[PDB]
């Protein structure tokens, strides 16, 4: 156990990460800021993204995208400080696929700061606490093999999504929920992990996403009639051949195109297809003219991945899902409940998403909040003192130990196979419309899948072993996938990306449920939940 | 050297069904210094290793350029 002493350690190297390290850096020069990432950041989910005339309206179209859980004074907060994050971007090279040109900036930003010492691939497997506030963590070194003790006195959490806990998604396989799962370890509840989002056409078996630009572009979605049926579910007439026009048909909400998936599967009128049911994208009307100059990648992609010519037939999609709005909870500065011990980014809860993330929020979150939550840090680093030596150093032996008791652990179950099921059960139980009855199998599913977790087979390919890192992980997911079946088992309304079918649980509650709904993990291994109230300051709900 | 297996994972996802089956099939296959191409290429931008999959440009190092054949054709042969 190699040991490195710094001010803060931040676990992410994405948009948030980063941001939030070059602002420690700027905060105070004399700090040694450890940057975290399993992947060179340059890797990170944050390279795959791709009105505010009005501080109101945008607060406005926050909250109520949000479905009214949005903490309004975070709101507040945020919509005020997007124009500097903004501009702080422009001025630091960025030229006015946003993601990368984002994540490039921050990345190249951050090497001017020799304050930031960067872990590359290195994976956190846990954080140090004692006395209620956090003291460090423990990686492992994957180019080498060796565990390094990391100690800081403020932690940020930077550890993006929880997607690839759906077995069709969207997100890179990293995306794992590593830092939501390592806050439950601690006692920090996950908030509002029920809220999950689909973006309404994605590749099936991949979960590949298909642009809306190919909607924009004039694409149809129809079902295996040819049946433009987005006019069936109030999305107005239909619209001519190559007219669009926004909030109708293709373009129409989000929300209630994915809504439309759902029913035209109820009735019939999907495609049944290896690897699930699907609609059409068709996009043959366009013209190779057209799809060659907008749209020219999307092409080769459906090449690639669906094994289609778009020109010449149209192209399987259905609901991936996306985006997590729930996460690690932290208060207005992202600190969590652990003092010292923040959260920021797509890991987290925030309070500014509320039930349904608006536009790209997503990408701006990463710049507002990982400043925020980099400067809130450093201050708390400089105000910790120490901590009892002896149960740091304990916890750290402790880690060494868990993961040595974890190889060549007594058991004969395949992880890749518990992966899958929780996968499944995850689209079953946690879709697009929920019914108890769909949840409470997917609940039992993934208590079964749990108990199975504790005999899998980490097999010797070894040093240190990716099977094991996968295992790792797997755990990870496993937790916050009950976080958020339970959630939403439990969340007996209908909110934004939270559906239900069945009857008492239709329509927006905000007597009872204008609340946020928390997900602890006792030392027991069963998920207890708890709500809190919503910050309302200006917009009480409708 | 298995971690050139951890060079696989991208923030693409379409990467991951790109570049770590095709590690996975094959890589043991056609060996030797040809995969003083594969390290080589791992070492480059996402959007890069995208875009030269799709034929939205090419790769400079045309020594690369053949890589970015071996991996599509070999996969137009896979599934
Ligand atoms: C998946 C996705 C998301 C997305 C999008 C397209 C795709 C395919 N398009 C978007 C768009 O057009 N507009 C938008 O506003 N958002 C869009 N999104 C969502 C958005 O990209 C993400 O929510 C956002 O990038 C999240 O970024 P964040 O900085 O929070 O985190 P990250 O990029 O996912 O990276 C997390 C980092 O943490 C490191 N990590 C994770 N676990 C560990 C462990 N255990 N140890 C060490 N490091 C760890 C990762 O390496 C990574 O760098
Ligand atoms: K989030």
């Amino acid at each position: 156990m190699q040991t490195f002493q710094a001010d803060l350690a931040i676990v992410g190297a994405g948009g948030a990460g980063l941001r939030a390290a070059i602002a420690a850096a700027q905060a105070n020069p004399n700090a040694k800021i450890a940057l975290i990432s399993k992947v060179y950041p340059m890797r990170s989910h944050t390279v795959a993204a791709e009105d505010h005339d009005s501080f109101e309206y945008h607060f406005h179209d926050t909250v109520a995208g949000g479905d009214w859980l949005c903490e309004q004074d975070v709101v507040d907060y945020f919509v005020h400080h997007c124009p500097t994050e903004m501009t702080q971007l422009e001025l630091w090279g960025c030229p006015w696929k946003t993601g990368f040109h984002m994540l490039h900036t921050l990345f190249q930003t951050s090497l001017q700061f020799p304050q930031i010492q960067r872990f590359d691939e290195h994976f956190v497997l846990d954080i140090l606490v004692d006395d209620g506030h956090v003291r460090g963590l423990v990686a492992m070194n994957m180019m080498e093999g060796t565990l390094v003790q990391i100690r800081a006195n403020a932690v940020v959490m930077a550890t993006g999504g929880a997607g690839r806990v759906y077995r069709y998604n969207t997100n890179g396989g990293i995306v794992t929920g590593d830092g939501m799962g390592m806050a439950l370890s601690h006692g920090v509840p996950l908030r509002d992990m029920e809220f999950v989002q689909y973006h309404p056409t994605g590749l099936p078996g991949s979960g590949i996403l298909m642009t809306e630009g190919c909607r924009g572009e004039g694409g149809i979605l129809v079902n295996k009639n040819g049946y433009r049926y987005l006019q069936d579910y109030g999305m107005g007439p239909e619209t001519p051949l190559g007219e669009p026009k926004n909030k109708y048909m293709e373009l129409g909400p989000r929300d209630k195109v994915s809504q439309a998936f759902w029913h035209e599967w109820r009735k019939g009128n999907t495609i049944s297809t290896p690897r699930g049911d699907v609609v059409y994208l068709d996009l043959r009307h366009l013209g190779e003219k057209k799809l060659h100059e907008r749209l020219p990648f999307i092409c080769e992609l459906a090449k690639a991945y669906v094994g289609v010519d778009p020109v010449k037939e149209p192209i399987p999609v259905r609901p991936t899902a996306h985006y997590t709005m729930g996460g690690i909870e932290t208060d207005q500065n992202c600190e969590t409940r652990i003092k010292g011990l923040f959260a920021v980014g797509e890991c987290s809860s925030v309070g500014l998403h509320g039930a349904n993330r608006l536009g790209s929020n997503s990408l701006a979150e990463l710049v507002v909040f990982g400043r925020l939550a980099g400067e809130q840090a450093t201050e708390r680093a400089a105000t910790a003192g120490n901590g009892n030596e002896a149960a740091i150093e304990a916890q750290a032996a402790g880690v060494e130990q868990r993961l040595k008791d974890l190889v060549n652990q007594d058991g004969g179950e395949n992880w890749a196979k518990i992966r899958d099921e929780m996968g499944l059960a995850m689209e079953e139980g946690c879709g697009i419309y929920r019914t108890p009855e769909l949840m409470q199998k997917t609940i039992d599913k993934l208590a079964e899948l749990q108990e199975r977790f504790k005999r899998v087979r980490i097999t010797d390919t070894s040093v240190f072993n990716t099977d094991l890192l996968y295992t790792i992980e797997l755990g990870h997911g496993l937790n916050v996938a009950e976080c958020m079946a339970h959630s939403a088992m439990a969340r007996k309304e209908s909110r934004g990306a939270h559906q239900r079918l069945d009857e008492g649980c239709t329509e927006r509650d905000d007597v009872n449920f204008l609340k946020h709904t928390l997900a602890f993990r006792d030392a027991d291994g069963t998920t207890r939940l708890e709500y809190s109230d919503v910050k309302i300051t200006t917009l009480p709900p409708a | 050297k298995a971690f050139i297996h951890w060079a696989c994972r991208r923030g693409m996802r379409e990467l991951d069904i790109s570049i770590m089956p095709f590690f996975e099939h094959e890589y043991d296959s056609l060996s030797d210094d040809e995969k003083r191409i594969f390290i080589r290429l791992l070492e480059c931008d996402d959007p890069d290793l995208f875009n030269w999959l799709m034929n939205h440009g090419k790769p400079a190092d045309a020594e690369l350029e053949m890589m970015v054949r071996l991996i599509q054709t070999r996969n137009r042969e896979r599934g």
